RNA sequence: UGCUAAGUGGAAAAGGAUGUGCAGUCGCGAAGACAACCAGGAGGUUGGCUUAGAAGCAGCCACCCUUGAAAGAGUGCGUAA
């Protein structure tokens, strides 16, 4: 079972995927129909996948939300993180744009309420040098 | 060549002017060459729509160089609000070569180039040595000096041989060696030289070379030169270097021809030649080094991006992106060998690559 | 501050000098000298071992409650006499003192905390001077530094004491000096 | 763990089956820690799913009327505490335990008096 | 390198190699430092070599000083010649250590990279030390 | 130097004291 | 072997022991396997 | 009455080192300490930057939150990644 991040406007590129399940035995023209066909909704954000594989050399693959770090960059309109957090600031986020994460996210966390799961969004927020009012 | 001089020239965007020419301003019958090659590029960038900044941005490289001696090439690359390239090559090109387009064209800097690494010139004698170390721009002197100073053993020895200089000329010999060898040695640790030419005398000159360490033994290359009475001028050292560094420039074209038919032998993936493959690894990105041959008129079909490339829009369609401009193939497959910070190597015919281009790859 | 006094055992010197200090030594006692406000020096010998278990566990400044040939006398420990090599403790001056008797005493203080991450925290001065009761003085006095950032100064004012304790060292004294961390081209720049 | 630490535990934990209807005993040797989040979401509307150490939970088996279940702390040990009804628990740990077959039951209690592994499993047929 | 811009007498006698420190024993900057256990002479240039070793296994946090100054000259006078006729000239600049003499101090947030970093620099100086801190 | 440390080492004997004559 | 008059644990896996009245360093990777002279 | 296993006694340095004897401090421990065997060692997430590539593990900065019995912005080996 391989994990890997693949933006949703690119089906059969080269670098990402190719080499990645080339190995694998798991046919790689048929998934990629398949995988732009399902992620036509975002057409704009990275979002990942998993290719879950049965020994038939087959591949089924639920979908996720997009990356937690690439979501809280656009919130800001920051196009990069700080190169040394904690000393420069890029940008400015306010409690009310963070529970929109914790929402789109809320499939892929392990918390259990709304406000326990605000805090684990924070956390990445400060490791990239993003203020949280 | 490496991919560090030119990787800057990746950043810059906008038309570029490339220019290979003959600067020789030996007789006279040479200076009215230089203008006349002047008067030939500005039509051709008339000819072919040039806007006026890259003529006013070459007039005066052109014009405000010191004439290099005896028979040299020039090279000259810019953009039109600032230059770029602009050096001398060891031998002229055979034609004027003028080109106007997106891609820079450094296909003839990759052997033509006046721009040899680091190295050391030592002149030797039993009394001490001076020493000139060479990083490119710069040049440091330094002389060093002996303690031992009669270093001549005169015929008499005293009454009936009682007292001899043999001894206590011989260790004063030594010291100077000695001397010599620790500050070569300080200067090799330091500088990382690729060769140390010493210029001595039979006697001083093998008998040094048994007191350097293993470390800078193996790179030296020893000199059959006059007096350190007379000194020595830039062109007589150039002259004294230019057959050794001849030599060392052919090993390193023909280690990589050696690396390269090994690579094909085995078939482990380590090596394409062809367009058809060489562009997809120059893509993927894991290209290592570059082997250019006789592309020619071959052409090559850059999508959206300025870096990826393909053979054909046949084969780019499986990408999904549509095709964007046509380029020729020695001007942009360097361009994305430079990009992926490979190593670039013109070939001498006697790799005889296929579709003329060949690469080292990095891994699988 | 309530602090309960530590019994000790002292014994009058037979001899004193260099010739019998050294014996006491050997032995495993350590000379002693009780003065005071009474007028009255006397020479006396303590347990090294014994001398030393009260100092590591109650500071310098311990309240001592000498046993000498029966009586008890209460005592302060005054100055100690240590070997720069050996470690040792070659001396103690005792001082009597009586409950209620304000003693300038000098304590000691510790920094505690973390401040902001590209900071470096240096600390001036040791110890500060102290007025207190001879059964209340502090054992420690911290100072925190939390949140500090950059260029600060907690000077010696800010140091908080317990009540019925007075400061005797004036609020100039830069106890810590709290900096911007110094980069790897500034040490490089230092004691050449 | 520190000695405090192990007395500030017992007093938790103590508290925890008291104001608890009943509680069931099984072992997680095997369950990852997704097999084990799928518990405490699957229980955890009704039911809880701590564990901790063996003598340390024995001595809270001593303030209350627990004292035949001593044989049961023995081995990987794991206590649910029921808050809200038994019959929750009494048919979501069989169709866990069914599936992952490393979760065996060691026992239960009601009433002042333990029931085996047979008739605890049993109370989700009534 | 370490030299004072002037002295009045250029050319000494050998400082004294005799007793125990008289002062400068305990540490007054920093955290941790470095004890001396035994006399020796201390050249500019061990301390150079010793504060280097310091700074690069530190790289970036932490000051470091140095309580001991090379005052005291020695003078070596020209090689192969023979006795007399003169002084030689100065050559070399020490610094008279004595056991229980303070020599370097550090001040750095953790303790084992602080306390490797010292015993770095005591493998560079030609006498037995300890390391020491400011407790009792 | 053998011959040299040995002939000052035996001043170190019970019966020497810890001097010899020429060290 | 190397044979140094100084020999130490190199990695996390090296154990120091006496043989024959010599200090030994044995260890998995051979290249760490040292001894005292 | 004890110590030495080296023929130390009957030569020598920086330094390396589970040789052994004596005395003194501090931690951990029947609430189970150290060694050993059995099972977990997770989610946000491939933290941000740099880099052709950098995903715990060239390099720089920070070093959070959550479920939890615990799980480090990661102690090593390994891969181009």
């Amino acid at each position: 079972l391989i994990k890997l991040q693949i933006q949703a406007g690119q089906a059969n590129p080269a670098p990402p995927v190719g080499p990645a399940l080339g190995q694998h035995g798991v046919n790689i023209m048929e998934f990629c129909k398949a995988y732009n066909a399902a992620t036509e909704s975002q057409r704009g954000n990275v979002i990942p996948v998993e290719i879950t594989v049965y020994e038939d050399r087959s591949f089924t693959f639920a979908l996720k939300t997009p990356p937690a770090a690439k979501l809280l960059l656009k919130a800001a309109g920051v196009q990069k993180g700080s190169g040394e957090p904690h000393k420069t600031k890029v940008a400015k986020v306010t409690w009310d744009q963070v529970r929109e994460i914790a929402e789109t996210k809320k499939a892929d966390l392990n918390a259990n309420d709304i406000d326990a799961a605000a805090k684990i969004i924070a956390g990445t927020a400060r490791s990239m040098g993003i203020t949280v009012e | 060549m490496r991919s560090e001089r030119l990787r800057w020239l990746v950043a810059a965007e906008g038309p570029f002017a490339s220019v290979y020419f003959d600067d020789s301003h030996d007789t006279l019958d040479a200076v009215e060459r230089r203008e006349a090659t002047w008067r030939d590029v500005r039509k051709h960038l008339e000819s072919r729509d040039a806007k006026q900044e890259l003529i006013d941005s070459l007039e005066e490289a052109v014009r405000d160089s010191r004439p290099a001696v005896g028979q040299r090439g020039r090279a000259l690359i810019a953009t039109g609000e600032q230059v770029l390239v602009n050096e001398h090559l060891i031998g002229p090109p055979p034609a004027t070569v003028i080109r106007l387009s997106d891609y820079p064209y450094v296909v003839p800097l990759i052997d033509l180039e006046m721009r040899r690494p680091t190295y050391v010139f030592a002149a030797v004698d039993h009394t001490g040595a001076d020493v000139k170390l060479y990083q490119g721009a710069t040049i440091s002197s330094t002389k060093i000096d002996g303690v031992g100073y009669p270093v001549h053993k005169p015929v008499t020895a005293g009454w009936n041989g009682y007292g001899d200089f043999q001894h206590t000329t011989e260790e004063a010999i030594r010291m100077n060696c000695r001397a010599v060898a620790d500050h070569l040695t300080r200067l090799v640790d330091a500088a990382d030289p690729e060769v140390v030419f010493v210029s001595g005398e039979v006697r001083s000159r093998t008998d040094l070379l048994s007191t350097l360490p293993q470390r800078v033994a193996v790179r030296v290359s020893q000199l059959h030169a006059g007096p350190r009475k007379s000194a020595l001028d830039e062109e007589e050292i150039w002259d004294l270097t230019s057959a050794e560094f001849t030599r060392r420039r052919y090993a390193e074209i023909t280690n990589v021809a050696q690396q390269f038919e090994a690579e094909i032998g085995r078939g482990s993936g380590l090596a394409a030649q062809g367009l058809a493959e060489v562009c997809a690894a120059l893509r993927d990105g894991d290209v290592d080094t570059l082997i250019v041959g006789e592309l020619g008129e071959a052409t090559v079909v850059t999508g959206k991006a300025r870096t990826t490339v393909a053979r054909d829009a046949d084969m780019l369609s499986e990408l999904g992106e549509p095709v964007d401009r046509v380029a020729r193939a020695d001007e942009a497959l360097p361009f994305a060998a430079i990009a992926v910070g490979a190593a670039l190597v013109r070939d001498d015919n006697r790799i005889a690559p296929l579709d003329g281009v060949g690469a080292l790859l990095r891994y699988a | 501050t309530a602090n309960i006094p530590n019994k000790l055992t002292a014994n009058v010197r037979t001899r004193t000098g260099k010739g019998a200090s050294r014996q006491a030594r050997r032995d495993g006692k350590v000379p002693a000298v009780l003065y005071g406000h009474g007028t009255d020096p006397q020479h006396l010998e303590l347990n090294a071992r014994d001398f030393a278990a009260v100092l590591r566990s109650h500071g310098t400044n311990a309240i001592l409650t000498l046993d000498i040939e029966g009586t008890e006398q209460l005592a302060l420990t005054k100055a100690l006499d240590v070997h720069p090599i050996r470690r040792n403790i070659q001396h103690a001056d005792l001082l009597v003192v009586q409950r209620g008797e304000k003693v300038t005493v000098e304590v000691t203080v510790l920094v505690e905390g973390d401040a902001t991450p590209g900071t470096l925290v240096t600390q001036d001065a040791n110890t500060i001077e102290i007025e207190a009761e001879a059964l209340s003085i502090p054992e420690q006095l911290t100072v925190s530094v939390e949140g500090v950032e950059a260029g600060t100064q907690i000077t010696a004012g800010q140091i908080s004491l317990p009540e019925g304790v007075n400061l005797i060292s004036d609020p100039e004294l830069l106890v810590v000096n709290v900096v911007e961390a110094p980069s790897a081209e500034a040490l490089e720049e230092e004691g050449a | 763990m520190a000695k405090a630490d192990k007395a500030t535990a017992v007093a938790d934990i103590a508290e925890q089956f008291k104001a608890s209807t009943a509680t069931v005993v099984t072992e997680y040797r095997g369950l990852t820690v997704a097999n084990l989040a799928e518990l405490r979401r699957a229980l955890g509307d009704s039911a809880t799913y701590t564990v901790a150490k063996n003598t340390l939970v024995k001595r809270a088996a001593s303030e209350a009327g627990i004292e035949g279940l001593d044989e049961l702390f023995a081995g990987p040990t794991a206590i649910a505490f029921v808050k809200g009804e038994a019959v929750d628990a009494a048919k979501a740990i069989k169709k866990f335990a069914k599936d992952n077959k490393a979760l065996v039951i060691k026992g239960g209690y009601m009433d002042g008096k333990a029931l085996s592994v047979a008739d605890v499993e049993k109370i989700a047929d009534l | 390198m370490l030299i004072p811009r002037k002295v009045k007498h250029r050319k000494q006698h050998h400082p004294e190699q005799r007793g125990i420190a008289s002062g400068g024993t305990s540490v007054s900057f920093g955290d941790y430092g470095i004890q001396a256990l035994e006399h020796a002479y201390i050249t500019n240039r061990q301390i150079e070599s010793a504060r280097i070793a310091i700074n690069r296994h530190i790289k970036r946090g932490g000051k470091v000083w140095i309580n001991i100054f090379p005052d005291r000259p020695l003078t070596k006078k020209p090689a192969e010649t023979r006795m007399g006729s003169g002084k030689g000239s100065p050559e070399w600049w020490v610094a008279n250590v004595k056991p229980g003499r303070v020599l370097f101090e550090l001040s750095y947030p953790d303790e084992k990279t602080a306390r490797d970093a010292l015993t770095r620099a005591i493998h560079k100086l030609p006498i037995k030390a300890r390391i020491v801190t400011r407790e009792e | 130097a053998k011959r040299g440390r040995k002939k000052r080492d035996r001043k170190h004997s019970k019966a020497n004291h810890g001097k010899r004559p020429n060290a | 072997m190397k044979v140094n008059p100084s020999v130490k644990p190199i990695c996390d896996k090296c154990r120091v022991i006496r043989r024959h009245g010599r200090v030994m360093v044995i260890c998995s990777d051979p290249r760490h396997k040292q001894r005292q002279g």
